[PDB]
């Protein structure tokens, strides 16, 4: 007669119906993605609508069970994972207005164009900003984009921010930032309890430890760019926002041709070696399966080789063709990708296979808890697999690199620099963007100082300066994909930290003696069973305990990150001697 | 079936567990809470019998499995089901064991 057993039965029925409705919706989505048609798209939309209606109805009926009476931790967690309403808190009018503004911003971003040639975002702008090396050829495109899309999204974004703040306040929260910072909220014992406000104090602390390495890398990149840009770079100034290899600068990987430690010894690519042996997509997937079984993980499903779309369909089907790992449920796991014999795709196959291995781990937990610890954990389990499968030692074991090859110091430094330009350079940008978004949603930055404070922070954290003045009439933050389209961006920082945390925690247990980046968890059954200890919990326990199960720590740890690039760190510290590591926050390319 | 074989049912809720070799074919709503159900389903009144979504795309743990149980009974009554037995020699002009 107690409410605990009533809630238990209610959750049992809810899960019994959900494991069916979600499966139907995911299967409809997979069918739509396989052959993109107007009929399959309608079926997918109808299935998604039915699933959303069922979920929101159950949540409405679930809010009548306060968590104070639920005694069992698992039952309370199951009920809490569903009681959260979200966007349904707002009124019908407010909800429709928010949806209209969201779709308006999405459409303005997807159909954006910059002309004085006349191209779009993906066809011309990306390639130009990636490969072009001329000053104006990039400056004009950058300015046109951030002046068209930003100025067209500013008025809509201003109202969208207030609408999201009201939505958050309607859900017992304070701001939209606090709503986004709720994914890292843990509950449990005195040691396994985390709070939302506690993240703001950690993300900053974790950033102060990475400042020296990022400063050294930025100084090296500036010194290397001075050559290609003689009259557009200062010896003690910041870097223009249009000379970062990308429209926004999220990834500095496009700067590798200009920033190469040792050019006479290029990186190692096994694409030709992979083609000589006559490999193919199925062979790559079999190699990935062998690698994942060596660590001591379960074997892939028999359906993963039959129902999965591993290769591009030659039957005339138009697929989205971006790597995805689908977990439809009831023992149905598939991977969608136009796999080929290239090395990047070869490593992505192992990265995506990690998502499937994870989904195959927490399948035993209730449907309401079949998900990773946090948004930064699910994507952190797959990246570490590529870090272990893309080493010079593993490629020789599988037979891609002949045995007569020996690891060199210069090529190792080159690989470390190429990896840091994408992993170490992407952390400050994400951190600054999330800090700005949090300070905006909290109303701490007045609406009359958005772009001013944005560009002031771009110089203090990311060390980037604008090539032309941009007053409050522009909106550069909105020009980014993750900002325009509602999506969180802090997950990338936590992902980058947790991947290195897991790498070190799993490599130290495998008694490996060497550089952290040259680890190889293959032929180590102890490195898999210790990893599955966390993959089998998912969301059944607070992310603090799930983390401690692998690394032992119950919070973010950045010391392992600095240990991954330690050789490159010393290399840059010794090569950046004849310069000042840092940047003064007054230089301006637009001012004389 | 591709669409789904929703013909195989199974009971999920019941007042108390069953007894050895007991069958229940009732379809009354599960009176979960104190609110007396009136034949309608909803809050604290759920249908006990659910259906299986058997599909070919399922894995190996959720696919349809046929299970039979042969239970042998040895009452004091005389045995009427005896297993088979035989060999074949009608040997003559020689003493053997018959
Ligand atoms: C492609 O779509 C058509 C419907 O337009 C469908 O009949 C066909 O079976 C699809 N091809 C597949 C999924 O092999
Ligand atoms: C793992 O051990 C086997 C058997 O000794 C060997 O053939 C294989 O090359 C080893 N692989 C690695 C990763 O060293
Ligand atoms: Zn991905």
């Amino acid at each position: 007669s107690l409410t605990e057993e009533n809630a238990k039965t209610f959750l049992n029925n809810f899960n019994q119906e959900a494991e069916d409705l979600s499966y139907q919706s995911s299967l409809a989505s997979w069918n739509y993605n396989t052959n993109i048609t107007e009929e399959n798209a309608q079926k997918m939309s109808e299935a998604a609508a039915k699933w959303s209606a069922f979920y929101e109805e159950q949540s409405k009926t679930a809010q009548s069970f306060s968590l104070q009476e639920i005694q069992t931790p698992i039952i309370k967690r199951q009920l809490q994972a569903l009681q959260q309403s979200g966007s349904s808190a707002l009124s019908a009018d407010k909800n429709k207005q928010l949806n209209t503004i969201l779709n308006t911003m999405s459409t303005i971003y997807s159909t954006g164009k910059v002309c004085n040639e006349c191209l779009l975002l993906e066809p011309g702008l990306d390639e130009i900003m990636a490969t072009s090396t001329d000053y104006n050829s990039r400056l004009w495109a950058w300015e046109g984009w951030r002046a068209e899309v930003g100025k067209q999204l500013r008025p809509l974004y201003e109202e969208y921010v207030v609408l999201k703040n009201e939505m958050a306040r309607a859900n017992n929260y304070n701001d939209y930032g606090d709503y986004w910072r709720g994914d890292y909220e843990a509950e449990g014992a005195d040691g396994y309890n985390y709070n939302r406000n506690q993240l703001i104090e950690d993300v900053e602390r974790t950033f102060a430890e990475i400042k020296p390495l990022y400063e050294h890398l930025h100084a090296y990149v500036r010194r290397k760019l001075m050559d290609t840009y003689p009259s557009y770079i200062s010896p003690t100034g910041c870097l223009p926002a249009h000379l970062l290899g990308d429209m926004w600068g999220r990834f500095w990987t496009n700067l590798y041709p200009l920033t190469v430690p040792f050019a006479q010894k290029p990186n190692i690519d096994v694409t030709d070696a992979m083609m000589n042996q006559g490999w193919d997509a199925e062979r790559i997937f079999q190699e990935a399966e062998k690698f994942f079984v060596s660590v001591g993980l379960p074997h892939m499903t028999q359906g993963f080789w039959a129902n999965s779309m591993l290769t591009e369909p030659a039957d005339g089907r138009k697929v989205v063709c971006h790597p995805t790992a689908w977990d439809l449920g009831h023992g149905d796991f598939r991977i969608k990708m136009c796999t080929k014999v290239t090395m990047d795709n070869f490593l992505t196959a192992h990265h995506e296979m990690g998502h499937i291995q994870y989904d195959m781990a927490y399948a035993r937990q209730p449907f309401l808890l079949r998900n990773g610890a946090n948004e930064g954990f699910h994507e952190a389990v797959g990246e570490i697999m590529s870090l272990s499968a893309a080493t010079p030692k593993h490629l020789k074991s599988i037979g891609l690199l002949p045995s007569d090859f020996q690891e060199d110091s210069e090529t190792e430094i080159n690989f470390l620099l190429k990896q840091a330009l994408t992993i170490v350079g992407t952390l400050p940008f994400t951190y600054m963007l999330e800090k700005w978004r949090w300070m905006v949603f909290r109303g701490e930055i007045p609406k009359e100082q958005w772009m001013k404070k944005w560009w002031e922070m771009k110089r203090e954290i990311v060390g980037v300066v604008e090539p032309l003045p941009h007053d409050e009439t522009y909106c550069d933050p909105a020009s980014l994909f993750h900002v325009s389209n509602d999506y969180s961006f802090i997950r990338y920082y936590t992902r980058t930290i947790y991947q290195f945390q897991f790498q070190e925690a799993l490599c130290q247990a495998a008694k490996y003696n060497g550089s952290l980046h040259k680890c190889d968890i293959s032929n180590s059954t102890e490195a898999g069973q210790k990893l599955l200890k966390m993959l089998s919990l998912g969301n059944s326990e607070p992310w603090t305990k799930a983390l401690e199960n692998v690394v032992g720590a119950r919070n973010m740890d950045v010391k392992p990150l600095l240990n991954y690039f330690q050789p490159l760190f010393d290399w840059l510290k010794e090569q950046n001697r004849n310069s000042f590591v840092g940047w003064n926050t007054e230089w301006s390319p637009y001012a004389d | 079936k591709v669409g789904g074989n929703y013909n195989y049912l199974y009971r999920l809720f019941r007042k108390s567990n069953l007894k050895p070799f007991e069958r229940d074919i009732s379809t009354e709503i599960y009176q979960a809470g104190n609110k007396p159900c009136n034949g309608v389903a909803g809050f604290n009144c759920y249908f006990p019998l659910r259906s299986y979504g058997f599909r070919p795309t399922y894995g190996v743990g959720h696919q349809p499995y046929r299970v039979v149980v042969l239970s042998f009974e040895l009452l004091h009554a005389p045995a009427t089901v005896c297993g088979p037995k035989k060999s074949t020699n009608l040997v003559k002009n020689k003493c053997v064991n018959f």
